């Protein structure tokens, strides 16, 4: 994996001897290129994964997350480039140096073959997205969401190190590849108990669990476009990648005490989105969105059926593009209106109708139209979920319901009616922004073509 | 423990040497001179056995010579010694500085009657050997059967197996 560690890398030099005029350019052009280069992680097969090294392998499932996060960090250039335009020239290096900082901890993130390494970049990821939530958001409110963002994390996963490091005392090593096959079963005792909540809390944080979500609608409001890309399309998907490595070594302990945080992410998906209904904030709303599609993942992993976990995968995915494209169109209007308040922009159809139909594209998504891996994500959740138990379609159903509510209430009140009269700085949809909106929709649509590049191990 | 074996009375009796501190000070050279072999053969008993009931007859030969020395002084030479220690005797600190001209007559007498020679300055502090026909000690501290130490290296330093085995570092 090595050969996309060090282009990543090579960003840094990149941009550090770019031109004053040039360090967008550059950076677009050979993220784009290690993005390009990124489709070579498709070398999978169907009973063994691609084994690199002793440090790094890619199976099904980190394959598209990889191909993900190497493709998000064009857009997010593309995003922040508009509100850093006056900024220092240093400070603007800084800001690109850790989006690609941050790039190159998430793709030795997920390829990660033994656990405690995967741990340490795992907890490397946060303190890029750190500095860019503190030091280039936008309001007051930036202090306090990066020390919630903080000090959740670490909270659940300081934990996790221990159970970790208990793991390679008794196994003798954290190896994934190891520990497929020399995985003991847990059996029932308080020790194997705390040992479960030590293994998943983390993870559980970072999805987020419905109640430990609290972080999450400051974190990716007060941060800047790019910050809150990053964290709705891929430091949410760290908890999923993690939970799916980790339920390997939880067996059969999870059979039982999963019910608890099951019954949480169930009764969470139909709470955020209910508050998804009575959001004045949009970015606010996105952010509640993005915890009620990651209930579902959480339920998948913690059922542990095959169709289970191509549903969190797919969704995972889907929600990553659809997400991140929310955020973007949010931007766009906050670039405009210079608030984020939902009601104050109306009527946005009628000045900007190409904008107003990447909002109708994305609003699609995000309530899981078919054909799309939103809904080829949400269905199989939903088809696992009622093999795990019948009552739950109550609750799957009435989620969609809720869900196709605040998608389209976003759309009507974001675009339609009668437009504000006092807002006279309304300007034209730039060549950056739909070109932002079409790289986020255009591969989610393609991906509905060939969908099996997206459903994991055990497709 | 075990019970500690003392002698007996009987084991202690032998016939003292009664006379002071002086007058075994004013004879002092002539007693290293003449009482040399059993005295010699006495201390390194009591250096070689480390244990004064093992040592006992060999004092008993001490004594026994002492007591022979002080007769065969007591018979010729009774009153220059006399004279001799007397004057050793008056002195707190019993100088031989103090007494030189009863001490020229009582080694004068002593020459004359006994052929005694008194010692020269350095040759009551030698080392000398002892013939001694007892064994040597094979254990005097009675020490039991010491420990078997802990096993040494050995063999050529071969490299570490697949490097530092610290979770992932793979030199
Ligand atoms: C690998 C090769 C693949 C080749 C085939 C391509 C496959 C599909 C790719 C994506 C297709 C959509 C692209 C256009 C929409 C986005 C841009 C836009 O809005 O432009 C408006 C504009 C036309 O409007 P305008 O008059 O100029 O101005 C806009 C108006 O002012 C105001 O605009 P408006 O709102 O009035 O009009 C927008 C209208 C609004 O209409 C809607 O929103 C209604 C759509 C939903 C209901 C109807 C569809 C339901 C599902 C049935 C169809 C799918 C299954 C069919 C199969 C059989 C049955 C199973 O939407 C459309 O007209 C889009 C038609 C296609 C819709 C596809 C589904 C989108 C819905 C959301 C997701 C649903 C699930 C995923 C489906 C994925 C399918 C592949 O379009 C363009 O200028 C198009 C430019 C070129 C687009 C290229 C797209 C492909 C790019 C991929 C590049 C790499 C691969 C190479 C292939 C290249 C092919 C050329
Ligand atoms: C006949 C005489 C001539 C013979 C010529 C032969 C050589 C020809 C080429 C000449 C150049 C040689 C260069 C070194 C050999 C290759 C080393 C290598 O790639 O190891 C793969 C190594 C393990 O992967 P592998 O596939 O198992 O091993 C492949 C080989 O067998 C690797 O071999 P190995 O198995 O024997 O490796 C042993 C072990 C293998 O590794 C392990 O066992 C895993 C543990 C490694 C450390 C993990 C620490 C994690 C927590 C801290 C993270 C820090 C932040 C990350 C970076 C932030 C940005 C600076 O290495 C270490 O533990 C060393 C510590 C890491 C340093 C790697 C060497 C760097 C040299 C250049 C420094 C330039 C700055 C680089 C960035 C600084 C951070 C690395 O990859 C990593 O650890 C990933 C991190 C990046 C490594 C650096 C890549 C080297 C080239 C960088 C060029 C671009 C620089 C851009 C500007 C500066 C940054 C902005
Ligand atoms: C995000 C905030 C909340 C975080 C919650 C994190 C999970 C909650 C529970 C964590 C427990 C602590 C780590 C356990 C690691 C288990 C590893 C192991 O070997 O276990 C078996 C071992 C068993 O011991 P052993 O393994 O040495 O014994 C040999 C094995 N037997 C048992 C067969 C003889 O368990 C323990 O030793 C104790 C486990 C419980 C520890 C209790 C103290 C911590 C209490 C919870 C703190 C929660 C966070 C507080 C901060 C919140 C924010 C401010
Ligand atoms: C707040 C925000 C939202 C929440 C975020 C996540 C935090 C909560 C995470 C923990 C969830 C609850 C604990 C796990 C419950 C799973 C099943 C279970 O253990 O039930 C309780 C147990 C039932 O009995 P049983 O399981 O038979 O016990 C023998 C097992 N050795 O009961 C008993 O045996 C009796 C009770 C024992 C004491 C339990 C309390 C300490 C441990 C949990 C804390």
């Amino acid at each position: 994996m090595l050969k996309y560690i060090i282009p990543t890398m090579m960003l840094m030099p990149l941009t550090w001897l770019s031109k004053n005029s040039m360090i967008w350019i550059n950076t677009t052009l050979h993220s784009l290129l290690i993005s390009l280069t990124s489709l070579l992680l498709l070398n999978q097969f169907g009973d063994n994964s691609l084994n690199f090294s002793l440090t790094f392998f890619s199976d099904s499932l980190s394959t598209p997350l990889l191909i993900l996060t190497m493709w998000l960090l064009p857009l997010m250039l593309m995003a922040s480039q508009h509100h850093l335009s006056k900024e220092n020239l240093a400070r603007k290096k800084l800001f690109i140096s850790m989006l690609i900082l941050l790039q190159l901890f998430l793709i030795m993130t997920f390829t990660a073959t033994e656990l405690i390494f995967f741990y340490i970049m795992f907890e490397a990821t946060l303190v890029p997205t750190l500095i860019i939530i503190t030091r280039w958001g936008n309001q007051t409110e930036r202090l306090n969401a990066g020390l919630y963002f903080l000090f959740y994390t670490l909270a659940g996963s300081l934990p996790l190190l221990v159970a970790l490091i208990y793991i390679q005392n008794t196994m003798g090593s954290l190896n994934f590849l190891i520990l497929q096959y020399w995985v003991q079963p847990m059996p029932n005792s308080w020790s194997n108990t705390f040992m479960w909540l030590a293994c998943m809390m983390a993870f559980m944080v970072k999805m987020p669990l419905y109640g430990l979500h609290l972080w999450l609608p400051k974190a990716h409001v007060e941060a800047p476009i790019a910050g809150s890309m990053v964290l709705a399309a891929i430091l949410l998907k760290l908890g999923g990648y993690g939970m799916m490595r980790i339920t390997l070594l939880l067996n059969p302990i999870t059979d039982f005490m999963a019910y608890p945080f099951i019954m949480l992410s169930l009764w969470g998906m139909i709470m955020t989105s209910s508050i998804c209904l009575r959001q004045t904030d949009l970015k606010s709303l996105i952010a509640y969105s993005s915890v009620s599609h990651m209930a579902l993942v959480i339920v998948a992993i913690l059922i542990q059926t095959p169709w289970s976990y191509m549903g969190a995968t797919a969704l995972m995915i889907a929600h990553g593009l659809t997400s991140s494209m929310l955020f973007c169109l949010a931007n766009s209007n906050y670039e405009r209106v210079h608030s984020r308040t939902m009601i104050l922009a109306r009527g946005l159809q009628t000045l900007l109708p190409l904008m107003a139909a990447w909002w109708l594209l994305a609003s699609l998504t995000n309530l899981a139209l078919p054909p799309s891996i939103n809904l080829i994500g949400e269905l199989f959740v939903v088809m696992s979920t009622f093999s795990w138990s019948n009552i739950t379609i109550i609750l799957m159903g009435l989620n969609m319901v809720i869900t196709a509510l605040y998608s389209l209430y976003m759309l009507i009140t974001t675009q339609r009616g009668k437009h504000t009269h006092h807002i006279n700085n309304i300007l034209p949809s730039f060549t950056r922004e739909n070109a932002l909106m079409s790289l986020h929709m255009l591969p989610l649509l393609l991906l509905s073509l060939n969908p099996k590049i997206i459903l994991g191990p055990l497709y | 423990p075990g019970i500690v074996e003392l002698p007996s009375l009987e084991d202690l009796k032998v016939q003292e040497v009664k006379v002071s501190s002086s007058v075994l000070k004013a004879a002092a050279h002539h007693y290293g001179a003449q009482c040399d072999k059993p005295n010699k053969e006495f201390m390194l008993c009591r250096w070689e056995e480390k244990d004064p009931r093992r040592c006992l007859e060999e004092g008993k030969l001490v004594n026994q010579c002492a007591l022979e020395f002080f007769r065969q002084i007591k018979r010729h030479c009774a009153e220059p010694f006399t004279e001799y220690w007397t004057c050793i005797d008056y002195s707190g600190l019993q100088l031989f500085r103090r007494c030189r001209k009863e001490q020229a007559q009582f080694d004068k007498c002593v020459l004359d009657k006994l052929g005694w020679v008194r010692p020269d300055l350095g040759e009551l502090s030698k080392v000398t050997k002892v013939k001694t026909d007892r064994p040597l000690p094979e254990n005097p501290y009675h020490s039991r059967a010491r420990p078997e130490p802990n096993p040494e290296v050995e063999g050529d330093l071969k490299p570490a197996r697949h490097g530092s085995r610290l979770f992932f570092w793979t030199m």
